[PDB]
């Protein structure tokens, strides 16, 4: 019965084209298991200086492995990786780390965009018990009031980590509805291997958008997802004004060595408990501290460094596509118009306007690293007016 | 660019365009210029603790 | 104890050798297809820096400029870089050209360099005879086969062949060596201790080494020419020549060649003439380590998991010998798995002594491609068994003499011990229990120190 | 006052008081070892030494077997 | 107010020289210091398991109503607390 | 180990080599890619291992100098590491000929560089930025090349010899944010003005 029957699983899979090249269609079907999907981008409107919430389900279903020996392990690595990647291509933004364990809500980390602090703290993370039940309710509360008092001129969407267990929490967060839409803050949760519809329901009565995991792989796919700054709800803001544009500091500029150390409790800036000796400035306080791209807290406006920052999205919308070709149009000397090579896996990766000839390893280059064709150079600025 | 067109890939003009160590010690100069920065209070400190 | 510098001695072959012989025997070794020589085999990149000004410096800069070139980070490193730059007798301290030292290179080397930097048509460049791809006779993967069969007919013969060698001298230079030897009726071609360690070794330097050293055993020829010819061979491949090395033809030139083809390096047809090869298997002899390259043949993955060797793939019976030496006894059937010893192994190292890196190296060495995914450690075990003969090893030690009795006073023999200290008869002093340490080579002197010592009562 | 002569061994104490015992059970009369120091440091007539390689070895294995 | 002030001795150390010095007066400091942590620092002693308990707790008081003849009173809700918070 | 690889980015506005002619100089632009060559063949002269990568900048484009792009090495593509079993260029080789095998190349592109006077195109000037990546692309391949215990030390230089032109701003900046995420050294030695811009990359 199930002797044969559990080998009668084998029987198929084992077996293959026979007599030559055997266990060979085996491994093209794997080729053939690949290429998931890619893009499907091409967006407008929103998405500018997001103010993020790192909300934690801690609750039993971390004990369960199921991708890792810990839903934790899976989860909280690759997080220093969706903050690292986060601050390489939004640092115009920061992130609320709030922890809900044992049917209550901490935050972990203030919304701010130091990245060891959150990182260290993912380390501090690690030896979490996640004891006890999950608390949304706590964990919107502390969303709705640190971002009460941020500006109207500010994205406000919160990133929950759910393990799609039962949202125990009372005071009719089916209410909270009508409190968050009015209050323009949008909710994103991705569940844990299943799904809440309640909480499916919350995010599609957000415009927060809800998931479910899949694998570690698609687990990467929905943070490098919810990377790109979404375009949320239509009237957030138009503007964000006192944009502080800092100084450099020398320390060596007109008398050498004046001053022993450029911290010493009266200094105009020198916010954290640490020595400097003088390396920025900004203009509103007059603000001398240790060198940060973000915003202070006496002159209270926003320390842009604009090469930084004031560029990362400043070419992340403006994108075009390429197009896909199998044919021979053997432009070069069957070469590319990048790299310069050839392989012929039919992918011939051509231009949609300046229409010049690429290969995978090119389109990703282009599509991961570059995010534009250089063909388009020699082609846009030449004519260009 | 039609003059020094032929005046590149001849190279014998391009063979000594090297010997000039009259702008070797120039060039041997700013460097030791920079090699030497002096007179700066090099201790900047030591009344800082207090 | 054991030679140990036999084995690499690589920047030493143009030092050792070079500050060996005399500044214009070494005048000599400025040659220039000896420019790319001096370069390479040294590894600094610090004094590989100081080279570079100089073709833009005729004028001797001054020596404080590159004494402090480089500030408090790594004083010893500029340091350690400099004297041995030095030491290659290429640079002249001048006295004081503008008031002090100020270092200079020598110019016949830079004369010789800049041929080789940019321009010069010369003898090496051109013009006289140096190299000639006509019509392609014959291709390099073929000769590739010769540059891989001769070797074996090199390394096999060393261990023995039921083949034969070819008719070579270099085998009574191989037995002068002292890797082979034999003894007088029939002169078996053995390996006496040192052929065992260049099997355990895979470059071609060591060839190079005792081809350095073809020239020594009584032999007048061109010592410049050979090691001139020694870089003249360090031209990858590709070329047959219209036998464009008897157009640039010499002496040793020609008769050593006949070696090179012995020593297979070259390949040279009929008449031993009309043409000649370079082979590709030439960028081993300058590495001179591990090297990734240095791969052989590609078998596969091994482990020692539980110690007990653990590996496959059927290889050619060297690596069966080389594991006949040292895997019997509960050998197995095709994938070659002799299981393991703890003591036969062990035992296969008391004519060696301790392999211990040698171990290591036959780790990455037994199948190769294992560290494409295996952990950078495998064995805590093999280590250990290795170390476990080094300290045998340490108890076997060995010298010669004899013995004398009755030392009597305590502050006497105190004084006697220094006598033999200084000499160098004497490893050490036993002091507590008055026992001294004389070689027999000393004895003259050992034994005129005790008369005069009875003497002074 | 006397030239003396012998081949150091150096090796841990386990084995240095063991040459003793290879002098006692010598074939011949002692020479491996006029006399033994608390110091590792030993002095032997060289002539069998190169033996002594491989006779401890062969000797100490062959004892501990039964 | 003043349990604020005690439990934090960092804050009370910077509460200390509006004292020491005469910088402000407690009026004063907490007239501009304050102002929005009355929402987000006194989020902790409120919500506690959940206030307005419902659906959090009402899972687990069963399982969690007896380990023993005396095992009670742990902290502040322990095992007896919400029982009493819901009738 | 590593192979420490070399790009190296040269300014050639002709119309201000044009112009560097102008004056009459004692220093051409063919005294200068002649030091520049050299300078490629310096980097080659500390290890076998070293690779190199120079790219000019054209008004109409930036073609590969080095390695290049024409039936000398259309079908050569050099000759450590999988071969095309060419004699002649595959022949000679050890600190000089490899040089000139790679002196021709530049030579011969450069002329093909400035045989390319017909400019319309509204002074289009330096065109630095999309020949940045055109090193960026070749190196992910040749990244993807040998990786295999072979870290790839590449090594950006940038020539600047004239004056930048307009192009586009981000077009400018991204790439070195780019290049930011890509961990390779870039330096700048320019000639005739300063680039606050690219003094900032
Ligand atoms: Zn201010
Ligand atoms: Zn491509
Ligand atoms: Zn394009």
């Amino acid at each position: 019965r199930w002797e044969g029957g559990y080998e009668r699983t084998w029987e198929i899979l084992k077996e293959d084209e026979s007599g030559s090249l055997k266990a060979t269609i085996e491994d093209i079907l794997f080729k053939a298991k690949r290429k998931r999907v890619f893009e499907h981008h091409g967006q407008v409107r929103l998405g500018m200086m997001r103010h993020l919430y790192v909300v934690v389900d801690g609750s039993r279903t971390m004990e369960d492995q199921d991708l890792k020996p810990n839903r934790l392990t899976c989860t909280l690595k690759l997080l220093e990786y969706f903050v690292e990647e986060y601050f390489d291509q939004n640092p115009i933004s920061q992130i609320g780390i709030i922890v809900t364990k044992s049917k209550r809500a901490e935050k972990l980390t203030e919304l701010s965009g130091n990245p060891r602090k959150h990182i260290t703290s993912l380390k501090k993370a690690v030896d979490m018990t996640c004891h006890g039940e999950p608390s949304l309710y706590n964990s919107l509360s502390i969303a709705m009031q640190t971002l009460k008092h941020m500006p109207g001129h500010t994205s406000r969407e919160v990133l929950i980590i759910f393990s799609s267990l039962t949202t125990c929490d009372p005071s009719n967060i089916y209410d909270l509805i009508k409190t968050l839409k009015a209050a323009k803050i949008r909710v994103s949760v991705i569940g844990l291997s299943a799904e809440v519809r309640v909480c499916t329901v919350l995010a599609r009565e957000t415009g927060g958008t809800y998931h479910v995991i899949l694998d570690e792989s698609h687990y990467k796919e929905l943070l490098t997802h919810h990377v790109s700054p979404p375009p949320a709800s239509s009237s957030s803001e138009c503007s964000l004004i006192r944009m502080g544009f800092p100084q450099h500091t020398i320390a060596s500029l007109s008398d050498q060595d004046a001053k022993p150390s450029f911290s010493m409790a009266h200094l105009d800036g020198n916010t954290e408990p640490g020595l400097t000796l003088g390396g920025y400035f900004c203009p509103q306080c007059r603000a001398k501290y240790c060198e940060l791209p973000v915003e202070c807290k006496i002159c209270g406006l926003t320390l842009v460094s604009a090469p930084h920052l004031a560029r990362s999205y400043h070419h992340l919308f403006p994108l075009d596509a390429f197009q896909e070709i199998p044919l021979e149009e053997y432009n070069g000397e069957r070469f590319c118009y990048g790299c310069q090579g050839e392989l012929k896996d039919q992918h011939v990766y051509v231009c949609a306007v300046c229409q010049n000839v690429f290969c995978v390893d090119c389109d990703v280059f282009v599509h991961d690293s570059l995010h534009c064709c250089p063909g388009c150079i020699h082609k846009i600025p030449a004519p260009s007016g | 660019i039609i003059n020094s067109f032929q005046s590149i890939r001849q190279e014998m003009e391009a063979y000594t365009p090297k010997l000039t160590q009259v702008l070797s010690s120039s060039a041997a100069s700013s460097t030791i210029t920079a090699l030497s920065p002096g007179g700066a209070l090099m201790q900047g400190g030591t009344q800082q603790a207090i | 104890s054991r030679g140990l510098n036999r084995v690499h001695l690589q920047c030493r072959n143009l030092q050792e050798f070079l500050g060996g012989l005399s500044p214009g025997v070494l005048d000599r070794l400025y040659g220039h297809p000896a420019t790319c020589l001096a370069v390479f085999r040294e590894l600094p990149s610090l004094a590989k820096n100081w080279v570079m000004r100089m073709l833009f410096l005729e004028q001797p800069l001054p020596q404080a400029a590159v004494a402090l070139w480089v500030k408090k980070e790594f004083s010893k490193a500029q340091e350690e870089s400099t004297g041995l730059l030095s030491g290659l007798r290429i640079w002249h301290t001048q006295l004081l050209p503008g008031g002090l030292q100020g270092l200079i290179l020598n110019p016949i080397f830079r004369q010789n360099l800049r041929i080789a930097l940019l321009g010069g048509g010369k003898a090496w460049s051109d013009d006289t005879s140096q190299l000639g791809p006509d019509k392609h006779a014959r291709d390099v993967p073929s000769l590739d086969k010769y540059a891989e069969e001769r070797w074996e007919v090199v390394l096999h013969f060393m261990v023995g062949s039921p083949s034969a060698a070819v008719s070579q001298d270099l085998a009574q230079l191989l037995s002068q060596a002292g890797l082979m030897k034999s003894t007088e009726p029939g002169e078996p071609p053995c390996i006496t201790s040192a052929g065992f360690q260049f099997l355990l070794l895979d470059t071609p330097a060591q060839l190079w080494y005792f081809m350095l050293q073809y020239l020594q055993t009584a032999q007048s020829r061109g010592m410049d020419l050979v090691e001139i010819l020694s870089f003249l061979f360090q031209l990858s491949f590709s070329t047959l020549g219209k036998d464009y090395s008897v157009e640039g033809m010499s002496d040793s030139l020609l008769n050593f060649l006949q070696h090179l083809r012995e020593f297979g390096l070259v390949f040279q047809r009929k008449r031993k003439s009309r043409r000649y090869y370079p082979t590709r298997l030439a960028i081993n002899l300058s590495s001179g380590v591990s090297g990734a390259g240095g791969t052989v043949h590609q078998p596969g993955f091994i482990v020692v998991e539980t110690n007990y060797r653990l590996y496959a793939y059927t290889e050619s019976e060297l690596q069966i010998a080389l594991i006949a030496l040292f895997s019997e006894m509960l050998y197995r059937f095709p994938n070659m798995v002799v299981a393991q010893v703890t003591r036969e192994s062990v035992q296969q190292a008391i004519a060696s002594g301790i392999t211990a890196q040698q171990i290591i190296h036959f780790l990455r060495t037994r199948a190769h491609p294992v560290m494409l995914k295996q952990t950078p450690v495998l064995p805590p075990t093999i280590t250990d068994q290795i170390r476990l003969w080094e300290l045998e090893r340490d108890r076997l030690r060995f010298t010669e003499g004899v013995l004398y009795n009755q030392f009597l006073s305590q502050v006497d023999f105190e004084l006697l011990l220094a006598h033999a200290r200084e000499l160098g008869v004497l490893v050490f002093e036993n002091s507590a229990k008055r026992l001294m340490v004389v070689t027999p080579a000393g004895h003259s002197d050992v034994k005129r120190f005790w008369k005069r010592q009875k003497h002074s009562s | 006052v006397n030239v003396l002569k012998g081949v150091l061994i150096e090796c841990d104490p386990a084995m240095k008081q063991f040459l003793l015992y290879l002098d006692e059970s010598n074939a011949l009369g002692k020479k491996f070892i006029i006399q033994d120091i608390d110091d590792t440091h030993v002095f032997v007539i060289a002539e069998l030494v190169n033996v002594l390689q491989e006779r401890v070895g062969e000797l100490m294995d062959q004892n501990a077997f039964s | 107010k003043n349990r604020m002030l005690q439990e934090d001795p960092v804050l009370f150390q910077l509460y200390k020289d509006l004292v020491v010095s005469q910088v402000i007066s407690a009026e004063e400091f907490w007239a501009n210091r304050l102002n929005v942590n009355a929402t987000d620092s006194s989020s902790t002693s409120n919500h506690k398991q959940d206030v307005g308990i419902s659906a959090a707790f009402l899972a687990d008081v069963r399982p969690q109503t007896d380990g023993c003849n005396g095992l009670r009173y742990n902290l502040t809700s322990d095992i007896i607390e919400s029982i009493f918070r819901t009738y | 180990d590593e192979l420490n690889l070399l790009v190296i980015v040269v300014d050639a506005n002709p119309i201000w080599w044009g112009k560097q002619a102008l004056k009459e100089s004692q220093f051409t632009l063919s005294k200068c890619i002649d030091a520049v060559m050299v300078l490629g063949n310096s980097h080659l002269f500390m290890n076998r291992s070293n690779k190199l990568a120079v790219i000019a900048s054209h008004i109409q484009e930036s073609r590969f100098l080095y390695p290049g792009k024409n039936g000398r090495l259309g079908d050569f593509f050099g000759d450590p590491g999988n071969p095309p079993e060419f004699n002649p260029s595959g022949s000679k080789d050890g600190k000089y000929e490899l040089l000139t095998s790679a002196n021709e190349v530049i030579v011969e592109e450069i002329k093909d560089l400035m045989t390319k006077s017909d400019i319309k195109g509204q002074h289009t000037e330096t065109l630095l930025a999309g020949s940045l990546a055109k090193a960026l692309c070749y190196i992910h391949r040749m990244n993807k090349e040998v990786k295999d215990n072979q870290e790839m030390k590449s090594r950006i230089l940038v020539i600047k010899a004239a004056e930048d032109s307009a192009l586009q701003y981000m077009n400018f900046m991204n790439v070195i944010f780019a290049a930011q995420k890509q961990n390779i050294l870039i330096d700048a030695c320019v000639l005739d003005s300063d680039s606050g811009l690219l003094q900032q990359a």
